[PDB]
């Protein structure tokens, strides 16, 4: 919530790999299925790109009755509005007063989808260059 | 000391300094904002518009 920065990674090159593997140039036909969760370096042309859009990460809700602003975390593409109060003061109370949303205290991210395509000479004989989706965020 | 959640704005202190700026301002930007007669710059406009 108080993250001023954005954390990112980069792999090692082949020159640091021969000098004492993890970063190989991978095709989208060379995905096999079981590489879901490994860091991969894919080479290809980019045909489809989208516009930069703000995607929320955490939804901030404010109340006038208690003052304790709550924050929920979303992970999927969609979500539901938490109209019921889950604060630490409304649990020991008869009243369950209305909550509102804040578009300023909520943390957003510059989300963008892209379609990477298979390279022309890396595709096999007769096959077509199928695509894959890349979801980028931040800078 | 009243503090709103996620806001560094106090009500009464900003109320008093906004009233102190509104009752006393005579072209200070002409004297210290750059190197470049009147009296009561905000009292006359507020007394005119009503």
């Amino acid at each position: 919530l108080t993250r001023r920065y954005f954390l990112y990674f980069k792999p090692l090159s082949q020159n640091c790999a021969r000098r004492y593997i993890s970063s190989k140039p991978l095709s989208v036909r060379q995905i096999k299925g079981d590489f879901l969760g490994q860091l991969i370096t894919v080479r290809g042309i980019i045909t489809r790109v989208s516009d930069v859009k703000p995607a929320v990460e955490v939804i901030a809700y404010t109340c006038d009755q208690c003052g304790y602003e709550v924050f929920q975390e979303v992970n999927s593409r969609t979500f539901t509005p938490l109209s019921e109060c889950t604060s630490e003061e409304c649990s020991q109370n008869q009243t369950k007063g209305q909550l509102f949303m804040s578009t300023r205290a909520s943390k957003f991210s510059a989300f963008q989808e892209c379609k990477i395509q298979e390279l022309s000479q890396q595709v096999p004989v007769g096959h077509i260059p199928r695509s894959l989706n890349i979801h980028v965020n931040g800078t | 000391l009243r503090i709103i959640w996620g806001t560094n704005v106090s009500i009464q202190e900003c109320t008093t300094n906004f009233r102190n700026f509104l009752m006393s301002f005579k072209y200070k930007f002409r004297k210290i904002l750059d190197e470049r007669d009147e009296e009561l710059y905000y009292i006359k406009q507020l007394n005119e518009m009503r």
